[PDB]
C-alpha cells in the first residue's frame, strides 16, 4: 500500500515548490493545506474551498493497475502514481465519477519525507 | 397544474438551467476564484437566457437590509414583501433570480462583510409553507454524479415576515437571509 500517507499538495512557484497553507472559503479560521491522506478504512480529500471529505474506504471500489497505480471510486474518482519515488512525491489525479472534467491533478508529498515549507497562502493580494 | 395548499403552481427550473460552480478554472486562479461569486452566478442568469448585463450592483436592486435593538433593525419589511413578489413573478415566466445574502449565522469571516450571492431557481410548499431552491456557487463538492450547489435540499424557507431564510446543502452551520434583490435584463435588441 504504497497510497497509504497524508499526501500534502505542492504548489511549483518562482522561488521553488511549497505547501500552501490556506485558510478555507467556508471558514477563515481553518487552516490547512490541500491533502489526500488514506489511513486504514478511510479517504480524506481536504480542498482549500471546501471542508474535507472523509470516506469510508469499506464503500468506494478500488481498483490496482500496473507499476503501483491505484483508483478509488467514492463520489469522486482519484488516480494514485509515482511521480518521483524516491523524494515520496506521487501525483492524485481527481475527476468527477463521470472522469468527464479532471478536478486537479497536483503532485503531492508524504508529510513524513516534506522538506517543501508550509507557506501561509495570502488570499488579499 | 395549481397547488391546492399554496394556490400557485410549484417551479423547477433546474433541469433547464445549467449549475456552475465558482471554483472552476475558467474564473482563473485561486485568489480569482476566491471573488468570483458573483461571476458564477451571472453564468446561471446567462445559462437561463438573460442578458450578460442582467443584475448590475445600481439603483435598480431592492435592498432589503439596511445598516440594545429589536431582531428586524435592519430589515426593511416592505422591500422584503417587494422582492418577494418580484422572485415570484420571474419565477413564473421562467427565469432564475440572483440575490444577495447576509449570515444569520456562519459567516466564514465575521470582522468583514463580504458579499455573497445565490441564485433562485425553483419554489414549492409543504403543507402551504413555501420554500425557493437555490444553486450555492459556492461549493465545488459533488455527490451523486452532480455538485451539491445544484441539491434540491438548497433551500429557503418563506418566513411569517416575508423575509427568506435558509442553509446550503454544503454546509450545514451557513444561514443566510436574502438581502438584496438585483433585477433580470432580457435578450432584446433595443
Ligand atoms: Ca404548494
Amino acid at each position: 500500500r504504497p497510497y497509504e500517507a497524508i499526501w500534502l499538495a505542492i504548489t511549483d512557484t518562482d522561488s521553488g515548490y511549497v505547501v500552501y497553507n490556506y485558510p478555507n472559503f467556508q471558514d477563515e479560521k481553518m487552516i490547512a493545506p490541500e491533502y489526500v491522506a488514506i489511513r486504514n478504512d478511510s479517504l480524506i480529500y481536504a480542498t482549500w474551498h471546501d471542508y474535507p471529505e472523509k470516506f469510508s474506504l469499506k464503500y468506494a471500489k478500488i481498483e490496482n493497475g500496473n507499476n503501483e497505480q491505484y483508483s478509488f471510486v467514492t463520489e469522486y474518482h482519484f488516480s494514485f502514481m509515482w511521480v518521483d519515488k524516491e523524494k515520496h512525491i506521487a501525483r492524485w489525479t481527481i475527476s468527477d465519477i463521470q472522469k468527464k472534467k479532471t478536478i486537479s491533478n497536483y503532485l503531492y508529498i508524504d508529510s513524513r519525507y516534506n522538506t517543501f515549507p508550509l507557506i501561509d497562502y495570502q488570499w488579499d493580494e | 397544474g395549481v397547488c391546492p395548499l399554496c394556490g400557485k403552481k410549484h417551479i423547477d427550473l433546474r433541469s433547464k438551467i445549467d449549475y456552475q460552480t465558482q471554483f472552476d478554472s475558467r474564473f482563473g486562479t485561486k485568489k480569482e476564484q476566491n471573488v468570483a461569486c458573483y461571476k458564477a452566478c451571472k453564468v446561471i442568469l446567462t445559462n437561463a437566457g438573460l442578458s450578460p448585463n442582467s443584475a448590475p450592483n445600481d439603483n435598480t436592486v431592492i435592498q432589503i437590509g439596511v445598516e440594545s435593538h429589536s431582531s428586524s433593525l435592519t430589515i426593511d419589511f416592505v422591500k422584503a414583501s417587494e422582492g418577494l413578489n418580484y422572485i415570484n413573478q420571474q419565477l413564473e415566466t421562467g427565469y432564475p433570480i440572483l440575490v444577495g445574502v447576509d449570515y444569520k449565522a456562519g459567516s466564514p469571516n465575521s470582522d468583514k462583510t463580504t458579499d455573497h450571492f445565490i441564485v433562485i431557481v425553483g419554489r414549492g410548499c409543504k403543507n402551504n409553507e413555501v420554500y425557493y431552491l437555490f444553486y450555492e456557487v459556492g461549493t465545488g463538492q459533488q455527490e451523486n454524479g452532480q455538485y451539491k450547489g445544484a441539491h434540491e435540499n438548497n433551500k429557503l424557507y418563506l418566513k411569517k415576515d416575508n423575509t427568506l431564510q435558509g442553509t446550503p446543502y454544503h454546509n450545514s452551520n451557513k444561514k443566510y437571509i436574502v438581502v438584496q434583490i438585483r433585477k433580470n435584463i432580457l435578450s432584446l435588441e433595443h
